[PDB]
C-alpha cells in the first residue's frame, strides 16, 4: 500500500479548511494573538458562509492560473529510507484486510442478541465506544454485523454508538513486506498582501494539529516535524510581488506489499523406519 | 473636584436586533439571511465599525432588511484624577 502523502494532504485540507473558515468563533481563537486590524480584515474577507472571497488549494506547475489573492500550494519534496526490519517483514495476517473505518450504528433487537450493522464486512473489530464486553456477553462478529447477547443489557435496545472496524476482502492469509520511509513535503501560502499570508500560515498550523487526531494520521502518518522558512517574495516580475512563507512537513510511513501464502499444511502422517 | 478627564474607546461595532423577537443575530447563511438568534450582547453578530472599516459590503442584504434594527455598540474607558486637599 504505497502512500501518496500529497493526496492525503489535499483530502484532509479541503474539507477541514472550509469548515474552519465557515465559523467565526474558531477563527478568533486561532487569530487570538494577531492585532485587531489584520484579524478582522481577514475575517471580513474569507470568514463566514457568506464570504465572497474564497481560498483555493492546488499542486505545483498547473497550466491554468491560481487565485493569487489567497492560495495553498503543495509540492512533493524529498524522501528517504530510515529503518528496516529482518527479511523486510512488517506483519503477518490471516485475513486480507483493507482500510480501517469508523462507523456509527444503532443497536437492533434480535431474540437472543442486540446487533449493530455496518456498511461492509467487519473483519477485525477494534473497539465499540465505551463498551467492555464481558465473556457472558459473548461478543462475536458475523458478516457485516457485530452481536452481543441481550440479557442484563435490556435497557440498550436503542443504544447509539460509534464502531471502529476494518475492511475484510479475502480469507487468503499472507505476509507483509516493506520498510519505513521518512518523507518531506512542502506547503506554502501565497498572496500579494503579506498580512494575509501570515494569517493564512497560522490557520494552516491549527489544522495540522487537528490532523494529529485523525485516523489516517494516527495509524499511517506519524511523527510530525514542522519547519518554517522566511517570508520571501516569490515573484518580482509583475505589477506587485507575491509573498509566501514556505513550510516543510515530515512524515514516517510504511511502503508495504502483500505476499500471499498457499502452502497450508492440513495433513500430518508419521511413519516409522523399516529397520 | 475633577482635575483631569480622559476618554478612550476600546471597541466600536454594530449589533443588529430584531424588532419583533427582540433577539440579536448570531449567525447567517450563505445568502446572509439569519440562521440563528441570541439574547446576549457579548455573543451577538458584529460588524467592525472602527474608522478603517466603514462603508462595508458584507452585510448589505442584512442592513436593508426592515425587521432588523442596527445598533451602534461602543465600549469606553475613562480616567478621572482627583485631589482632596490635606
Amino acid at each position: 500500500a504505497i502512500t501518496s502523502v500529497d493526496s492525503y494532504l489535499l483530502s484532509e485540507i479541503k474539507p477541514r479548511l472550509n469548515t474552519v473558515l465557515e465559523n467565526c468563533y474558531i477563527i478568533d481563537e486561532v487569530l487570538k494573538d494577531f492585532d485587531y486590524q489584520t484579524r478582522e480584515s481577514f475575517k471580513e474577507a474569507f470568514c463566514g458562509k457568506n464570504a465572497q472571497h474564497e481560498v483555493t488549494v492546488g499542486f505545483n506547475f498547473p497550466k491554468f492560473k491560481n487565485n493569487y489573492e489567497a492560495h495553498y500550494l503543495i509540492q512533493l519534496g524529498q524522501g528517504q529510507e530510515t529503518k528496516n526490519s529482518l527479511g523486510s517483514i512488517q506483519s503477518s495476517y490471516f485475513e486480507a484486510t483493507g482500510d480501517t473505518l469508523v462507523e456509527s450504528s444503532t443497536a437492533i433487537r434480535e431474540d437472543d442478541k442486540l446487533v449493530f450493522t455496518v456498511s461492509k464486512p467487519i473483519g477485525e473489530l477494534i473497539k465499540v465506544e465505551d463498551i467492555e464486553f464481558a465473556k457472558y456477553d459473548n461478543l462475536q462478529v458475523e458478516g457485516n454485523k457485530v452481536s452481543f447477547k441481550y440479557q442484563t443489557n435490556e435497557d440498550y435496545e436503542n443504544y447509539n454508538a460509534n464502531i471502529i472496524f476494518t475492511e475484510k476482502k479475502n480469507d487468503s492469509k499472507g505476509l507483509v513486506k516493506g520498510f519505513t520511509v521518512e518523507e518531506q513535503v512542502t506547503v506554502v501560502g501565497l498572496s500579494f498582501n503579506v498580512d494575509v499570508a501570515r494569517c493564512l500560515d497560522a490557520v494552516l498550523k491549527m489544522i495540522l494539529i487537528s490532523m494529529r487526531d485523525s485516523i489516517e494520521e494516527q495509524q499511517t502518518f506519524q511523527l510530525q516535524n514542522l519547519s518554517f522558512g522566511d517570508i520571501a517574495p516569490i515573484i518580482e516580475d509583475g505589477d506587485s510581488m507575491i509573498f509566501g512563507r514556505p513550510t516543510i512537513i515530515k512524515y514516517t510511513s510504511s511502503l508495504d506489499l502483500d505476499y500471499t501464502i498457499t502452502q497450508d499444511i492440513n495433513k500430518l502422517t508419521f511413519k516409522e523406519r523399516k529397520d | 473636584s475633577i482635575e483631569k478627564k480622559e476618554e478612550v474607546i476600546a471597541h466600536n461595532e454594530v449589533v443588529f436586533r430584531s424588532l419583533t423577537q427582540g433577539l440579536y443575530v448570531k449567525e447567517v447563511d450563505i445568502y446572509s439571511d439569519v440562521v440563528s438568534y441570541t439574547k446576549d450582547v457579548d455573543e451577538a453578530l458584529a460588524m467592525p465599525n472602527t474608522i478603517n472599516f466603514k462603508n462595508s459590503r458584507k452585510y448589505k442584504k442584512l442592513i436593508m432588511n426592515l425587521d432588523l434594527e442596527p445598533l451602534n455598540k461602543i465600549q469606553k474607558v475613562i480616567y478621572e484624577t482627583h485631589l482632596e486637599g490635606l
